[PDB]
């Protein structure tokens, strides 16, 4: 290609593939997907009951010892009956590389805490809880960790307001900070910016 | 089938004695949170106001539904009992400040086309 | 030595027209260097510069007592330098506008004015626009 | 700096080293406010020919 | 060409003001109302129009990269003149 | 390659024993950071005089927003809307109409500026150099509206400061 | 280990929505119109949710 | 016709630039 | 056993104390939680940018780099050397900044206040560095996901090198009073250890895993723009305390300067963004002379380039430890999703068991080398 | 008279005495925190106007409020506020604290510190640069000099 | 109706209610009030001060952005209040001072001013005018207050025939003067009060402004309960927890409340009176370091 381009690294990419093939093949029971994308980047989609031992395992495994929980977050797609996907990002500083692992829930369903294996996840999870309302079984103390006291609702769901519900002032009246339903003086605006003719061909979906 | 994974209660009745120990710790507290936070409202009136916020969710069927309510409300006592509120958070469930709302149809019909 | 700072105190003390000058410009700037004379303000600012002095302080304007209405002999505010005195007096050029002047255009202020705020000539904002529903106007004429 | 002989040994003594070789404010070894035009030359792509979009 | 409207407040060059019985009008109370003086329709009517022989030409506004994007402008037309839509000047073939 | 920060191990003879004896009892160290401390007092501060000396500044630095003019007088605006399309902060508000020549010009052209994040954005995506950012920084107000700047305001800014705008576009537009 | 209730999905409680905000709300599930002044097919692959349209007025300050 | 002309270090480089810690050792034994 | 409540950078902090010890320590945040990663999903890249100079705000083009990194790896382009050449110059400089306001803030915090002022004339002389190189003083916008948004003005390099040849006396001076003070090592020394095995546990990064003895670094293991093109050492703590962490900070500024001093003796010419208009707008000139160029900058200006379907997680060496972006894309022109991930919310989080068995003053002390901003803490 | 020609000359001594001496407390709340410190730093020298670092709440002036306001922190500063004494000021530094800002749009940050106290100066910038925050200060000096409260007591 | 003044929103901080109110003594105890309940529905609020702009800076959180002005004016020109009066539609007139000053008596504050306001609001064409006098205003009071309070009423219905008058008794609140000055005491059994709470006042003048038939009318404020003075004091002290204005406020407080049965009062404007226990207790609060008094009806 040219000097524009992002140059390819096939070395790497054949070393994901094959660390992932090893992973699925270990643990048949929970992995249900295994992929490794262009910028070699390595994603291991497993059921919801094996986030334990497939972590367990990542991080004592010989071959994996991924020792560092780098990042915990959950992403909302409203279109899935399992309408979150928590995504698990680690680190093995001994091997140099780095892991991805996905698995799903819904609004009812807990996930198990990872607390046990990672102690860095206390927050993540507590974050997670806060922002998106995805309960974790056998936390040692689950609560809102960036939201105000008493606020309702989990703001990072997609279908959660951008502006919220409620909005503070001080009321002279009572002598205290009182909330009262949002009232914008400028109402924002919306910007339908999504162009027809259709951008990357490579990812163009079956017309069902 | 609707096979769903638990999360506290099997059935309702246990969902149901959960929210009726969530409810006796509020009950408890209310006096406590009334001195506490110097409040000008009254042990009395708190209450109703703990039962009115139990009652509103008094629809629900679903078991996981409600051990989540009982999550919740155990999260609202926990920050009203360390004191992580302030007395702003607690006078927020009164909402002392907003006009009301009228119902019926001519006032709404008055004041603007929202139904 | 000591003489050699005790002759420069009494230079900067003869320098700004005497003792009367001197007290004028230590209670009104707080400082007493003297440099050359960059240029004159249309206003009555004046300017200086030393560039012996360090970075940052090798520039100074001696504000002017009386701009367009007030008494500035105690009130100064960095809002009272003109645009082309402030590009030199802020060191994004090199070139006071003496040797070389701003382009004339008919559109630019000839006399600049300070922040109005607190003032009666402050900026009050307002819609711009004009009505955009037109109500109807009954007949003056009863029907019947 | 406009430091006196006596002051700048009484420095130099107290601090330790020589302070007149590196010091913190700024004098007339800066650049110049005013700088004539740059040039600014253009990337590989400004060819005109043989530079398809579809190849890069 | 700032006029003033019946109520005494200054016309911009939006044409804006506020009505006899708009009590918006208070907030100009002790205080006063921003008008820009130079309106730029009249400045740009006081321009004369340029002479070209050529029955096509360009405008950029001046000063070159400093102005507007340049635009080619058709002469053909005698009755009226032809209007850079970016700067507002006028061009013209030497009729007769 | 990595660097031990902490990895020395004190000499145990009686002279280095008795050295940090010396250095506990007599407080040596402490003597030399009161005599970096004195070396500090005696030199020139880093005071400028403000507001009769002012701060370096540069011609690309972001100023209070001005809504400049051709040389002719006519505004460079023409209603275009990517400075509002392009607002970060949605700071901008812009109506428009044909003029009563037939221009394409704003009837209204807000920025609020207690939105805006002065980041430059709206001034690199117009396309006539009309909405700029200028040098001025000094335009502190007493009330929230008068920071609620109306197309007014940003052209009396423009005809205020054109003189300096266009130095500084002189000297930075050869760098866009 | 398995509930197996019968009984539709309900998670009003749990949003935080106001009770004026679900009860009085009319969403419209469609697929967007193709805008007429283009051609081109891409903006009408998938589904959009939106709700109605309320009341807007002019800020008294800046309109 | 006129060349490149941008912000470049001079011909031969910059001059070295001093990184290493110097505390240095007054003396009294 | 008593409980207090050390009220409202910005933090709410809840203690019991049995005497002087600190038995548990739970820290409250959110007091500047402003919905930045929800913001972000209703902007274009380019407007999502100035939201990184906000998030770690004493290292702005740290930040700015990072969301570059990752828009890059997911667009599949790559920036031209002398774009990265700048980008890795000033995130050195970057990193001198906030390792000057990291060390005189804990400095100041535990009584000694004279070194912040003097080493905030140096951060004032870089602050005047970005204004000159960006046009603002520290929310600068500088690096974009093509690479700099305009080149370096014509004497930039002789006066970063005229300020870098006199920072390592600053330095000196700094040491001179810190280091071999005995207050100052009694404030530090074997204060808030942490051992090796824990930090990994804990998501520490940055000076927290190398002060245990960990070697670990980003710029060295994975690096990301010319870090491989540079020569420095990491500096490697033996005890895991404040004491071993102020020496790693402060070495980590000599090989700032190191690096520095390299960036400007090898910067190479050439242009500063992407030669791509469907990604980085085109010049000026071209702009309003060339159809072609007008038409990708109204699109780029309006609707912004769209980013290919994919999700990626970018991490950086950030001054303050693995800064990192997990970015999803969905074909269009948005952001997905952007979750921001910043070191201080683990060392944070880490707090409580690393203030287990010390002092009420050892809490502020444990805070300082931790090294903690709220705004990339609670976005 | 006599009278009003006293409490003229009484006003100034006070006004001076008040201004000349301003003891702020900030609430560095976000970034804007940064360009305060960098205020106080050797270039600027704030002290040198007589505006000291650092003030304590009890004992302070004026209340600089430097960065976003958050519904979470509203209260705390509401309370700080109420607890300075009576002749106090309120400066709004940079866009955030003005109006909201960047975070305007958002469930979580408060549109303007105005909404939970009196604002008497607003400076506006992201962030301001120290000098205008400088700028500020003095602006708020002189609305310190324009006031006249034994005139309005004598005239009452 | 001026479709700029046409309502618009929902009743809350930026939206707008039609009314354009001047209001009067507005930097006062019950001012303070009235302007917080105007401006928390998002209506025009001039605020006329002849104080110093600090003593006002406490009502501007009061309203959205440009809502509320402040211009200064002096009762004895009548081109200032013209020029506050221009363009509102609720003039409130809340004028008023307890003691008498070397430049306005009891007559200049209760009578002239009231008269000019009065004036010129019918000059101006202003549509609703609400004027504050007392409950126990009449001209043979032996007291110069209540004698000016009845001129003053009397004038005001002459010069606006269509004015609002209320009358309320003896306020009560966090700012008010009636429960602080019991309670920094630290006579009776003949003097009978019937106190009224602040908040119910500052809603009856905005239902009296909101009401269309309520033009010509007068109104009484009393409180619900009606105590004796002994008792009343008791019960403060009681609250507090303590142990058990020359010549003109002595002789208010030691005469008795009237009984005004034929004026309408609160509860024809929609309000149910708060009893003074509900609120002595968030007032009286400060004062210290449950048995309600009995009461005569
Ligand atoms: C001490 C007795 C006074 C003389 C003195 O302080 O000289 C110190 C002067 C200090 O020199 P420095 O400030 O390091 O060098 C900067 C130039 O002198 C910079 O010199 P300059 O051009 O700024 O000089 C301005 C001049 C005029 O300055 C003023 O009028 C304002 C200051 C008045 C202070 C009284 O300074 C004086 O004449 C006053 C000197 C001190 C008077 C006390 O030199 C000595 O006298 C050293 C003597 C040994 C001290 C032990
Ligand atoms: C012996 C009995 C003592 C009784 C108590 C007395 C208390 C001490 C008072 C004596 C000291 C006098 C105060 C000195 C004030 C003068 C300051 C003057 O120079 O300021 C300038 C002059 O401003 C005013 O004109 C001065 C007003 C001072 C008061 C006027 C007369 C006061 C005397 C009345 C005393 C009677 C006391 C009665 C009770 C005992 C304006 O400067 P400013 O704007 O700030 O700063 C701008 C910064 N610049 C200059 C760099 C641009
Ligand atoms: C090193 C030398 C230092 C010397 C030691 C310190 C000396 C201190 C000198 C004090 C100077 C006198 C201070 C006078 C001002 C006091 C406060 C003030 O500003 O007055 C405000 C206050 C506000 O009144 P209202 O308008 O009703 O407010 C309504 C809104 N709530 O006005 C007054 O109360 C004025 C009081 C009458 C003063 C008449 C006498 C004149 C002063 C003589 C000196 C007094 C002290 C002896
Ligand atoms: N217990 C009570 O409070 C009840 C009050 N009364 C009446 O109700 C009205 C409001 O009472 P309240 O708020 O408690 O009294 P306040 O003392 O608290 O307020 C009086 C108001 O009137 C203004 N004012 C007073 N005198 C003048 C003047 N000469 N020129 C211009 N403005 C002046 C004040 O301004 P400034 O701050 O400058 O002095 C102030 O805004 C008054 O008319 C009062 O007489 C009715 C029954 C009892
Ligand atoms: S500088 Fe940035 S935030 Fe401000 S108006 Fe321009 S684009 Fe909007
Ligand atoms: S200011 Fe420039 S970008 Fe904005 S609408 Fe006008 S021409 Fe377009
Ligand atoms: S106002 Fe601007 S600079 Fe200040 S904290 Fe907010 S975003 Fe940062
Ligand atoms: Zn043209």
């Amino acid at each position: 290609t040219r000097p524009t381009i992002r140059p390819r690294n096939d070395v790497v990419h054949k070393q994901l593939s094959a660390f992932g093939q090893y992973v699925a093949e270990i643990l048949p029971k929970y992995v249900q997907q295994v992929q490794v994308s262009c910028f070699n980047e390595l994603e291991i989609f497993i059921h919801p009951d094996g986030v334990i031992p497939v972590l367990t395992f990542l991080r004592d495994h010989t071959n994996a010892q991924f020792k560092s929980l780098a990042d915990l977050t959950a992403v909302d797609v409203p279109t899935r009956q399992n309408r979150f996907e928590i995504v698990y990002n680690l680190l093995s500083l001994r091997f140099n590389s780095r892991i991805r692992v996905k698995t799903y829930t819904d609004e009812l369903t807990p996930i198990e805490s990872s607390v046990t294996v990672y102690k860095a996840a206390n927050w993540y999870e507590r974050e997670i809880w806060d922002m998106f309302g995805v309960f974790f079984a056998n936390h040692p103390d689950l609560r809102r960790i960036l939201t105000d006291y008493g606020f309702e609702g989990h703001p990072f769901r997609k279908d959660f307001p951008l502006s919220g519900y409620v909005e503070l002032r001080y009321d002279d009246e009572v002598k205290r900070v009182v909330a009262e339903p949002v009232e914008l003086a400028q109402e924002f605006r919306k910007f339908d910016l999504n162009s027809p003719w259709e951008a990357f061909p490579a990812y163009r979906q079956p017309p069902e | 089938g609707t096979s769903v994974k638990p999360i506290f209660s099997r059935d309702m009745n246990e969902a149901k004695r959960r929210v009726r120990e969530l409810y006796r710790a509020w009950y408890r507290e209310v006096p406590n949170t009334v001195h506490l936070f110097q409040l000008d409202i009254s042990v009395k009136q708190g209450r109703d106001k703990v039962r009115e916020m139990f009652m509103k969710n008094a629809h629900v069927t679903d078991p996981r539904v409600v051990d989540l309510l009982v999550i919740k409300g155990k999260m609202e006592l926990e920050e009203t009992i360390n004191v992580w509120k302030q007395r702003t958070h607690i006078m927020r469930f009164f909402h002392e400040t907003e006009a009301p709302r009228p119902t019926d149809f001519l006032s709404k019909f008055y004041v603007g086309h929202d139904p | 030595e000591l003489v050699q700072v005790l002759r420069r105190g009494l230079q900067q003390v003869s320098g700004h027209g005497g003792l009367r000058g001197y007290l004028r410009v230590l209670f009104r700037a707080n400082d007493v260097r003297v440099g050359t004379l960059v240029g004159e303000d249309k206003y009555g600012n004046k300017y200086y510069e030393d560039n012996k002095q360090f970075f940052g302080r090798h520039r100074w304007v001696i504000y002017t007592t009386e701009m367009n209405g007030r008494d500035t002999f105690w009130d100064v505010d960095g809002s009272m330098v003109p645009p082309e005195w402030h590009r030199w007096l802020h060191c994004m050029t090199d070139d006071p506008p003496t040797t070389k002047p701003p382009t004339a255009r008919k559109y630019i202020w000839t006399n600049h004015k300070f922040n109005v705020s607190g003032t009666p000539q402050q900026y009050v904002p307002y819609s711009t626009t004009r009505k955009k529903i037109q109500e109807w106007v009954p007949p003056s004429t009863p029907y019947k | 700096a406009s430091a006196t002989r006596v002051i700048q040994l009484l420095r130099n003594w107290a601090s330790g080293r020589d302070l007149q070789a590196k010091l913190q404010l700024r004098y007339q070894e800066i650049s110049k406010r005013t700088q004539p035009p740059p040039k600014l030359p253009v990337g590989p792509s400004h060819k005109l020919s043989n530079n398809y979009y579809c190849t890069r | 060409g700032v006029r003033t409207s019946p109520t005494g407040e200054k016309v911009t060059h939006t044409g804006q003001a506020y009505d006899d019985g708009d009590y918006r009008r208070v907030r100009f109370s002790d205080r006063q109302k921003e008008v820009n003086e130079n309106f730029a329709i009249d400045l740009i009517a006081e321009q004369p129009v340029s002479e070209v022989g050529s029955r096509v030409i360009s405008c950029d506004g001046g000063g070159g990269a400093l102005g507007h994007p340049r635009v080619y402008i058709n002469l053909d037309k005698e009755t009226k003149t032809g209007t850079c839509g970016y700067c507002g000047l006028q061009f013209r073939q030497p009729h007769h | 390659t990595y660097k031990f920060v902490n990895m020395r191990e004190p000499s145990m003879d009686m002279k280095s024993v008795t050295d940090r004896a010396a250095q506990t009892l007599l407080w040596t160290e402490l003597v030399r950071g009161l005599g970096m401390t004195l070396s500090y007092l005696f030199r020139e501060p880093a005071t400028i005089n403000y507001p009769f000396e002012k701060g370096p500044l540069s011609p690309r630095f972001r100023g209070e927003h001005a809504l400049r003019r051709y040389p002719s007088g006519e505004e460079r605006c023409i209603a275009c809307k990517l400075c509002e399309a392009v607002c970060p902060a949605q700071a901008i508000t812009i109506e428009a109409e044909p003029r009563a020549d037939g221009s394409r010009r704003t009837t209204r052209y807000d920025i609020d500026m207690t939105k805006c994040i002065y980041c430059g954005f709206c001034q690199e995506a117009c396309p006539v150099d009309a909405i700029v950012e200028g040098p001025n920084f000094e335009f502190s107000t007493e009330t929230h509206e008068e920071l609620l700047y109306n197309k007014e305001k940003l052209l009396n800014n423009g005809d205020k400061w054109e003189a300096e705008i266009a130095a500084n576009i002189q000297a930075d537009y050869l760098y866009r | 280990q398995l509930i197996a209730v019968d009984e539709k999905l309900d998670i009003t409680t749990l949003t935080g929505v106001p009770e004026e905000h679900i009860k009085t709300r009319k969403v419209r599930i469609f697929v967007p119109a193709r805008n007429n002044m283009q051609s081109g097919v891409n903006n009408t692959k998938k589904w959009k949710m939106e709700f109605d349209t309320r009341e807007r007025w002019e800020n008294p300050l800046m309109g | 016709a006129s060349k490149v002309k941008q912000d470049m270090p001079p011909p031969g480089g910059y001059g070295p630039i001093d990184y290493k810690r110097n505390l240095p050792r007054r003396g009294l034994s | 056993n008593l409980t207090l409540n050390f009220g409202p950078g910005v933090l709410r902090l809840v203690m019991e104390l049995s005497g002087e010890m600190v038995r548990k320590c739970d820290p409250h945040i959110g007091l500047l939680h402003r919905g930045t990663e929800k913001l972000i999903e209703y902007k274009t890249y380019l407007q999502a940018l100035p939201y990184f100079d906000r998030l770690d705000y004493v290292s702005m083009m740290c930040n700015e780099q990072a969301y570059s990194l990752a828009v890059e790896k997911l667009l599949n382009i790559q920036p031209p050397p002398r774009a990265q050449w700048i980008r890795v110059l000033f995130g050195e400089i970057t990193r001198l900044l906030n390792h000057i306001m990291a060390v005189t803030t804990h400095a100041l915090d535990i009584g000694a206040m004279t070194p912040f002022f003097w080493m905030f004339e140096e951060r004032e002389k870089m602050f005047e560095f970005y204004e000159r190189v960006s046009g603002a003083r520290m929310h600068a916008a500088y690096i974009r996901p093509g690479g700099v948004h305009q080149d370096l003005p014509l004497g930039l390099l002789d006066d970063i090198y005229e300020f870098s040849k006199n920072f390592s006396f600053r330095i000196d001076e700094l040491e001179e009073m810190l280091t071999n003070n005995r207050i100052w090592r009694n404030r530090t020394v074997d204060i808030g250890v942490v051992t090796a095995e824990d930090a990994l546990n804990y998501g520490f990064s940055g000076v927290m895993l190398r002060g245990s003895g960990i070697q670990w670094d980003l710029r060295k293991t994975q690096p990301y723009d010319v870090y491989d093109q540079v020569e420095f050492d990491v500096p490697i703590g033996s005890r895991g305390d404040c004491y071993d962490r102020y020496l790693c900070r402060v070495e980590e500024m000599r090989q700032s300067l190191r690096i520095i001093s390299q960036c400007l003796n090898k910067m190479p010419p050439g242009e500063i963004k992407v030669d791509d208009a469907k990604v980085s707008p085109p010049k000026r000139a071209e702009m309003k002379t060339s159809m072609e160029s007008l038409i990708h900058h109204f699109k780029l200006y309006t609707e912004g380039y769209q980013v290919p379907p994919g999700a990626t997680y970018t991490a950086i060496e950030a001054p303050k430890g693995e800064f990192g972006v997990y970015l999803v894309s969905d074909g269009s022109s948005r952001p997905y999703r952007c979750k921001i991930k910043a070191p201080g919310f683990a060392h944070l989080a880490g707090l409580d068991k690393m203030s287990k068995g010390h002092m009420l003053a050892d809490v502020v002390a444990i805070i300082g080398t931790q090294d903690i901003v709220f705004g990339e803490v609670d976005r | 008279s006599r009278g009003e020609y006293v409490v003229a000359k009484l006003d100034d001594l006070v006004n001076w005495a008040r201004r000349s001496s301003l003891w702020p407390m900030t609430f560095g709340l976000a970034c804007c925190a940064v360009e305060m410190m960098h205020m106080a730093a050797p270039r600027y020298d704030m002290d040198r106007f007589g505006v000291v670092f650092r003030a304590s709440p009890r004992q302070s002036d004026v209340m600089i409020v430097a960065g976003t306001l958050t519904n979470k922190m509203a209260p705390a500063l509401r309370k700080v506020y109420d607890q300075m004494p009576e002749p106090r000021y309120v400066v709004s530094m940079g866009s955030c604290a003005n109006g909201g800002g960047y975070y305007h749009y958002s469930y979580s940050v408060v549109r303007g510190c105005d909404r939970i106290v009196p604002v008497d100066i607003y400076v506006p910038g992201c962030p301001p640069t120290a000098e205008a925050l400088l700028y500020g200060i003095l602006q708020l000096q002189r609305k310190i000099k324009r006031e006249k409260r034994l005139r309005i007591w004598y005239r009452r | 109706l001026h479709h700029a003044l046409i309502p618009h929103g929902k009743g809350g901080r930026s939206s707008v209610s039609g009314i354009v109110a001047t209001v009067f003594g507005a930097t006062g105890f019950l001012g303070r009030y009235v302007v917080n309940h105007l401006g928390r529905m998002g209506s025009q609020v001039i605020v006329p001060y002849r104080c110093e702009p600090y003593d006002t800076m406490h009502l501007r959180p009061m309203g959205d952005l440009g809502q509320i002005i402040f211009m200064e004016w002096n009762g004895k020109d009548k081109d200032s209040i013209r020029k506050v009066v221009e363009h509102s539609n609720v003039v409130i007139n809340l004028v008023g001072r307890e003691w008498e000053t070397k430049n306005f008596d009891f007559e200049d504050v209760f009578v002239k001013i009231p008269h000019a306001i009065a004036q010129v609001s019918k000059e101006a064409g202003v549509e609703k005018l609400i004027h504050i006098s007392h409950l126990n205003a009449d001209i043979k009071s032996p007291s110069r207050y209540l004698r000016s309070k009845a001129v003053g009423e009397k004038e005001v219905r002459a010069a606006f025939p269509e004015a609002t008058i209320i009358k309320p008794s003896d306020i009560f609140g966090r700012e008010d003067r009636f429960l602080n000055y019991f309670a920094s005491m630290r006579l009776g059994k003949e003097t009978v009060k019937q106190p009224v709470y602040i908040v119910d006042v500052s809603k009856g003048i905005i239902n009296a402004i909101k009401d269309p038939d309520a033009k010509g009318k007068t109104f009484a404020f009393v409180g619900p309960n009606r105590y004796l003075l002994f008792d009343l004091v008791q019960y403060i002290f009681a609250v507090a927890y303590r142990p058990f204005t020359t010549r003109d406020k002595v002789e208010r407080v030691h005469m008795s409340d009237m009984t005004l049965p034929h004026l309408p009062g609160l509860e024809d404007l929609g309000i149910q009176a708060t009893p003074l226990e509900l609120k002595a207790i968030e007032v009286l609060r400060r004062h210290r370091t449950v048995k309600p008094a009995k009461t005569v009806n």
